[PDB]
């Protein structure tokens, strides 16, 4: 999985050499950055439920048809809603993973890879998620670096949905 | 590959759960203890040559049969080869020291290593000896109190030893 | 690969014999029934996307365990992967529909398919389910009486089913 | 084996795509062409014996030395003749295969591939076969497409013997 | 690969010993008998085509089943293939004749040869027959008294036979 | 192993062809050259002990520090000397191998390959060996071709130590 530390190893291993200083300096930057990030991760995880639910609704407001239109890809029913409640959980759960790892790696491997085909196949609409996401960005009550880091990965999840 | 952090995320994703406080506490002591990890790698890495060198001497010293006519280390090609392996192993170990995980060592270095040697006739046991010796040597260096800010390195050294042992146990 | 005709020639060459009247009669009813074959491929091919899509939904519907955290279809990479396999299978089947032979399906698609999945941990049985479902779906389309000149498609559908079943039996 | 149908699949499989219309149109052309061809195949197979034997002799006329000169590669003896009677059978049997398959594939795989080395090794002479072949072309009493197709593959067997 | 001389050096290095008088005597009779070796290769090599050719005829003569419809030599592709193998074998043998060692034959030619054929369905026994026949044929040529300075070729022919036999024993 | 004979085969085998005349002429040259060479090999082997020992000392003269300085890489002790006595044996034993094989192959495979890393690792010094070697060249009492060949391989061992 791609993380600052593993990229460094990957580089060194490619040229069959031990680790450089430059590389070492890189991991240190990652450790330094890891503080406010573990903080963002902890915060968001503790607010898990309210952000999910608060996110769920916000997507039934910007896109009302999802709550009415019949069809398995719609939240118009319970199991429909269950699914969407599950997906924002997955989205939320992913950001904190990136936060803990110091990179988009987690999100890349577990969500980003294959995102298109899957949205296209199940008739899922990006809008719905960029929406739930946009709500998370302005509802995590994070400040300073914790918010800087957090937001970075969120936007990444958006461009990836474009 | 996996690093200490990616490892924990792996285990959580597999249950689709967020990290538990205890998990967050673990990943945060790693970061705190960061600097110490860096010194270990930087130190082991910087002395790789002498680390390998001495282990070899020790090895052939206890096992002269390997450098007889035909033992497996006989002839510069084969001897050269052995030296390279000791370094390959070492190099992967340091990678593991920095990752806080042995995935990179296990995957790119240790797996199938036992079969490889067997096919070749190369005695695993002996390779394990050469590893067990680089271990003591490397831990003397990493954990040397001279020229470094005082503090407890025990946890880390224990981990570093873990890796080496893991390797010797994968070829013996 | 082999097509219905090349298959019969294969069997004759192997005895160094010319085709028997009965063999000539078989290859000539295939040609006569040609158009029907073409509609099947053209139809299945044209609806590949929806054919696959629906089968997937059905599958995860009966087997929610595959889309738990870690089941094998969990995560977009793996899910994407499953979708690709259903299409790979389908695509080869259509190739078989057109050839009048399963050689191309057996050789380029089905062989070693059972081992592959096993190594990966992927449950064959389930793949077979996803195949059994594309089958019903594809046969509904191919054999749909709307928009096509009336006539007996039974023989062909039976054959088309043969292929699908052949596949599910090669991974279960 | 190379046939119009299999080439079409081969093409589609190379680019990992389902079958096109162009491809489908191709198989249809093959089915349409398959009528007069199955007819040529049936005809020739029913005249198998007379064409073989009539062919056998015709090669003992244009090339008399084969009937006299001693040496296993010559029909100067029974087993020699047996062999040649066998070979025209093989040649005849091959044309009908191409006819049934709608291509030179059968002939390519079973006879053409390796033809040179084998003629060169056993001291076999192309002339003998282009001869037997030339007799088959003017002794199959075929007309219209049946003869068109038939002749096409025959000439192919000749150029391949050049 | 190894040649008669490199072979002896190999055996000495393995004991880290210098060549013994008896070893020096062996390598010096080889050199002395040189010219004879050269004539063998030059002769076998120059008649390779006819050597192979005749063996084939002989083979199919005793074993007509191989050239039935489907026997393994049936069809020009397969027949061509068999002819190629007889030459591949022959070619390696001559290499061995010149080296004074079979390493090149064993390594590049004979090893895994038995499995290969088995997988293919090709009957080893028969291949061995085709080899046993090229042997007699090749030894008639090499050891032909016409056009060559009189002298004892027995030792060499014995060796040449050794190689061929070695091959037939590696596929039967 | 690389020898005149094996190179010839290697060439022929690369292009999948039987052996040429040019190649054959090559082996003959090797056989012709093999006489005075087997002679050099026999001579040197019979003088094995005196050349080794005479070589041992000569390296304790040009480089006295090796006999005094403490440290396993030095002959300052018995086991140290044992090692060096062993190495000249190996060096001597190698030249005769090249002599018997008609090429540097033996020496290339058994000694040359890896020489640097090994000298560099065990803190061995080339000087010591080019020395022992230089003594062997002027102490083998060889003349004519026997000496020509012998010397050729010796110098090769030197350049390889440069
Ligand atoms: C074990 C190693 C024992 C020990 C260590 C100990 N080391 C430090 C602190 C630091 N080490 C470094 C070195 C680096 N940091 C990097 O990012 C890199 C890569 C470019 C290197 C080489 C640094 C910067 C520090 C912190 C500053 C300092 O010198 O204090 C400490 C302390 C604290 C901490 O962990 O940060 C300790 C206790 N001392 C021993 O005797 C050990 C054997
Ligand atoms: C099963 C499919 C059932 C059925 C079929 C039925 N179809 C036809 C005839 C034709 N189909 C085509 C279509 C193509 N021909 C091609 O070469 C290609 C590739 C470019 C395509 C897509 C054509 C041209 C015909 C013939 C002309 C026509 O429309 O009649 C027939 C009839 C005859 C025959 O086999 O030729 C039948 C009976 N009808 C059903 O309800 C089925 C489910
Ligand atoms: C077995 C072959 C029997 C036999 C041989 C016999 N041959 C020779 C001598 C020579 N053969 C050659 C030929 C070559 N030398 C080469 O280097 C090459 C490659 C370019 C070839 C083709 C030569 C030059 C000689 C020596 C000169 C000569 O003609 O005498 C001898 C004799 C001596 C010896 O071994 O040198 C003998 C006894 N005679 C038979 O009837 C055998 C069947
Ligand atoms: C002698 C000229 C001087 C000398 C030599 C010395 N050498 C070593 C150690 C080694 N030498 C080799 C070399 C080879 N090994 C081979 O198999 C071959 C090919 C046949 C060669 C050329 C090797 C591998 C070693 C190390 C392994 C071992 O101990 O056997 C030493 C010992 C170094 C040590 O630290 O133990 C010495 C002293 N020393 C002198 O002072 C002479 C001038
Ligand atoms: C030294 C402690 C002992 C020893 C070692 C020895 N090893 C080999 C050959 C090989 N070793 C490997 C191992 C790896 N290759 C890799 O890429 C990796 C991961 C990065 C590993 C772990 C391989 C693949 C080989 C074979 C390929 C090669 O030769 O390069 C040899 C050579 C054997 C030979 O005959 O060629 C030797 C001698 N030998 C000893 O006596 C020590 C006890
Ligand atoms: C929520 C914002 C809106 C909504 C969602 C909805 N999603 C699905 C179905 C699926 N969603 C995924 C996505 C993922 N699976 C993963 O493993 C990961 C990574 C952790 C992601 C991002 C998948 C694979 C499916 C289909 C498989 C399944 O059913 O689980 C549905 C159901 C569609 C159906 O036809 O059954 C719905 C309704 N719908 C809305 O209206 C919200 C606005
Ligand atoms: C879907 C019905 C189920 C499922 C599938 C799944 N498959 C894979 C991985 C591979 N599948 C193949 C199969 C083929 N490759 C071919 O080229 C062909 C012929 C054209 C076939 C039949 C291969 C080779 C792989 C591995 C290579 C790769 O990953 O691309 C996976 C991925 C496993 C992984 O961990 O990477 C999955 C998930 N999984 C399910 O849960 C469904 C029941
Ligand atoms: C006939 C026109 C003339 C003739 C023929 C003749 N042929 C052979 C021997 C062989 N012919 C073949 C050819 C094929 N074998 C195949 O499987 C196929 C594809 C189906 C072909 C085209 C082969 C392989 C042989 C040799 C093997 C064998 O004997 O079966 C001979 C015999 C040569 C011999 O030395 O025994 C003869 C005489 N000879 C004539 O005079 C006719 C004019
Ligand atoms: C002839 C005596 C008999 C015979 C032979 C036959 N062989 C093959 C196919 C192969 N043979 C080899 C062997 C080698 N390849 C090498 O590179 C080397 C070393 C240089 C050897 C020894 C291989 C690899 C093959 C397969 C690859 C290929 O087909 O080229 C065949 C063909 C089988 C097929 O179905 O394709 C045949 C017929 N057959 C007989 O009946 C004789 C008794």
């Amino acid at each position: 999985m791609k993380t600052p530390i593993t990229e460094a190893i990957a580089a060194a291993d490619t040229q069959g050499r031990f680790l450089s200083n430059t590389e070492l300096q890189a991991v240190d930057g990652r450790f330094k950055r890891a503080v406010a990030s573990m903080e963002a991760a902890r915060a968001l995880t503790n607010n898990a439920q309210s952000l999910i639910d608060g996110a769920a609704q916000a997507v039934y407001q910007k896109f009302p048809y999802t709550t009415t239109m019949q069809g398995s890809q719609y939240a118009s029913t319970p199991e429909g809603k269950a699914k969407c409640a599950r997906d924002i959980g997955y989205y939320l759960r992913m950001i904190t993973y990136c936060l803990v790892a110091g990179g988009t790696g987690p999100m890349d491997e577990y969500l980003i890879a294959g995102l298109s085909e899957i949205n296209s196949t199940f008739d899922l609409s990006p809008s719905w998620y960029i929406e739930a996401l946009k709500y998370i960005k302005a509802n995590h009550g994070l400040t300073g670096q914790a918010a800087v880091e957090a937001n970075a990965y969120i936007d990444y999840a958006i461009n990836a949905l474009s | 590959m996996l690093d200490a952090f990616a490892k924990v995320v792996a285990q959580a994703d597999a249950r689709g759960e967020f990290l538990t406080n205890a998990q967050f506490d673990a990943l945060s002591n790693l970061v705190k203890e960061g600097n110490k990890r860096l010194d270990a790698v930087n130190r082991i890495t910087s002395n790789a040559s002498t680390i390998v060198a001495n282990a070899a001497r020790a090895l052939f010293a206890e096992q002269p049969q390997l450098i007889q006519p035909g033992g497996n280390a006989y002839t510069n090609r084969r001897m050269a080869a052995c030296l390279r392996d000791m370094e390959i192993i070492l190099r992967y170990v340091t990678y593991a020291i920095l990752a806080g995980d042995s995935s990179v060592l296990d995957d790119r270095c240790l797996n199938g290593l036992r079969e490889t040697y067997q096919a070749l006739g190369t005695p695993g046991s002996s390779v394990a000896v050469a590893i067990q010796k680089m271990k003591d040597a490397a831990i003397a260096i990493a954990n040397d109190p001279n020229g470094i800010t005082p503090g407890d390195c025990s946890a880390l050294m224990s981990e570093i030893a873990g890796y080496f042992d893991r390797a010797a146990a994968a070829v013996a």
